[PDB]
């Protein structure tokens, strides 16, 4: 039941910046006023 | 309860790999029918301190004081010392915080949830 | 990693039309599924508008993970105001 779109247009991916955003809290302990 | 039913064939510690590939099969079956005595064994693997505790003993809770030096024992993070109230507001996610040095500083207990500060 | 699939996210509203604003946020873990299988290849389920007929608009960006040390300062209020990639310069 599922449905084959052979109309998708394919081209080379695009690129962009990601600055510096992509950080997460690496482990489930509070830590505070630290250098990590 | 066991006497051509098991095979067996680095790889990685903890892999599982099930797989087929002189034409020679890599699988190996046993021949099962006293050193040849086939074992049933399991290993059981943990995974200390790595995210809140989720299995424990059938020792019983008790109540918990404040502003008393007591020898506390919190789902396994045992220590001694005084639980206060804290004005350390934990994010809904993270259980204890942690001081310099590895050491607990703050838990949230079970029951009640709430920012005791050890 | 080891058979667990953790999921972290967080939501802004932002301004800037189509990129990252300039800014710093950290996500939050929410949940770490126990999912044992392998991945190496994924898609992403999309809308598409019916009015067969497509459409979609807004945007997806993707980036790829590797090793790394950071430097994370923690502020009095337990949340990360500010990392440094050990390998940038």
């Amino acid at each position: 039941q599922c449905v084959n779109l052979t109309t998708r247009t394919q081209l080379p991916p695009a690129y962009t910046n990601s600055f510096t955003r992509g950080v997460y809290y690496p482990d489930k302990v509070f830590r505070s006023s630290v250098l990590h | 309860l066991d006497s051509y039913n098991y095979l067996y064939r680095n790889l990685k510690p903890f892999e599982r790999d099930i797989s087929t590939e002189n034409c020679y099969f890599p699988l190996q079956s046993y021949g099962f029918q006293v050193g040849y005595q086939p074992y049933r064994v399991v290993v059981l693997s943990f995974e200390l301190l790595h995210a809140p505790a989720t299995v424990c003993g059938p020792k019983k809770s008790t109540n918990l004081v404040k502003n008393k030096c007591v020898n506390f024992n919190f789902n396994g993070l045992t220590g001694t010392g005084v639980l206060t109230e804290s004005n350390k507001k934990f994010l809904p996610f993270q259980q204890f915080g942690r001081d310099i040095a590895d050491t607990t500083d703050a838990v949230r207990d079970p029951q009640t949830l709430e920012i005791l500060d050890i | 990693i080891d058979g667990y699939f953790k999921i972290y996210s967080k939501h802004t509203p932002i301004n800037l039309v189509r990129d990252l604003p300039q800014g710093f946020s950290a996500l939050e873990p929410l949940v770490d599924l126990p999912i044992g299988i392998n991945i190496t290849r994924f898609q992403t389920l999309l809308a598409l508008h019916r009015s067969g007929w497509t459409a979609g608009a807004a945007a997806y960006y993707v980036g790829y993970l590797q090793p790394r040390t950071f430097l994370l300062k923690y502020n009095e209020n337990g949340t990360i105001t500010d990392a440094v990639d050990c390998a940038l310069d």
